[PDB]
């Protein structure tokens, strides 16, 4: 349970229902099934709150590794129609657990800041300075390995 | 501030004996702290010639600064951070535009007590809007020149 949240990789509820199912409500605690927080029956109020859950995890891990997906390929991950997401996106975006724009074509969800001069022209300072960086301290290190005792 | 003293008694002072010994001298005279100083330096031998063996090596050791300058030349700063610098002189430039009207439109004097008190002429606006002009425009050749000339290099 914990292996699969911390690895950020793409994925969806229906499977994740079913196989925690078995575990989480299995499990012995001290010694007894009993652990309630998403396990047993008092634990089935904690659990629904587990699917909200998933869906605000897969959209983040998406916004934040791509910069642009299909809104067709989202809604399979997160288990939605359009119409539906569209309504639990504009509440998300409100509290700021994630940044991301959907449109009602389904053709791109940007999780950039449209494309406007400004984003470019930032990216492109941040390129040319982290070069100059590196060149200086491979050339401290390539000294030391070409000269060194002078038996070669 | 140094000064040389070998440190001979006062009777050769006062007879007139010492300019005979001193003699391959040039000599100097400098007052740091007044008449005090001045009467203890007649006493010693007062300031008898320093010479400096330099030369062009030694010269070069004490010139330096910084290799570093080799990366510096080339750094510019985030595009954000150059919008920041333009923002922040451009307001400031309004401030002292509303004297500046005054500034030409008077400036008969010229006696700078009076000056300053009739035209804001202490804290000019002429003095500082040039500054102003001239931080901005250097700031942003340097910056902007740098980037384009890493681009092309590069890649």
């Amino acid at each position: 349970l914990l292996k699969l949240f911390t690895t950020m990789e793409l994925m969806r509820w229906s499977t994740l229902v079913e196989d925690y199912g078995v575990e989480l409500r299995k499990g012995s605690s001290e010694t007894p099934a009993t652990d309630v927080f998403s396990s047993t029956e008092e634990g089935e109020k904690r659990w629904k709150d587990l699917k909200n859950r998933v869906v605000e995890h897969n959209i983040r891990i998406m916004a934040k590794y791509y910069t642009r997906i299909t809104m067709k390929r989202m809604a399979q991950l997160l288990d939605l129609s359009v119409d539906e997401s569209e309504a639990f996106l504009s509440n998300l975006v409100v509290n700021k657990t994630i940044f991301a724009k959907v449109d009602r074509l389904a053709g791109v969800i940007n999780f950039q800041r449209p494309k406007d001069p400004n984003n470019l022209l930032n990216d492109w300072s941040q390129k040319l300075n982290s070069l100059m960086s590196l060149v200086n301290k491979t050339t401290h290190l390539i000294a030391k390995e070409e000269m060194i005792h002078n038996l070669q | 501030v140094i000064d040389a003293f070998r440190l001979i008694n006062a009777n050769m002072m006062v007879l007139g004996h010492e300019p005979r010994q001193t003699t391959s001298n040039l000599g100097h005279l400098n007052k740091p702290s007044i008449q005090a100083l001045i009467h203890g330096l007649n006493r010693h031998y007062y300031s008898i010639t320093i010479n400096y063996r330099k030369n062009e090596l030694e010269q070069k050791m004490l010139l330096n600064l910084h290799k570093k300058s080799w990366m510096e030349g080339l750094t510019l700063q985030d595009y954000s951070e150059h919008c920041k610098h333009n923002e922040s002189v451009v307001k400031e430039m309004l401030e002292l535009a509303k004297n500046y009207n005054k500034a030409v439109e008077e400036e008969d004097k010229m006696t700078p007590e009076q000056l300053a008190i009739k035209n804001v002429g202490k804290q000019d606006p002429k003095r500082h809007l040039e500054e102003h002009v001239d931080v901005l425009m250097t700031s942003n050749i340097v910056q902007c020149l740098a980037a384009m000339l890493d681009t092309v290099v590069f890649k």
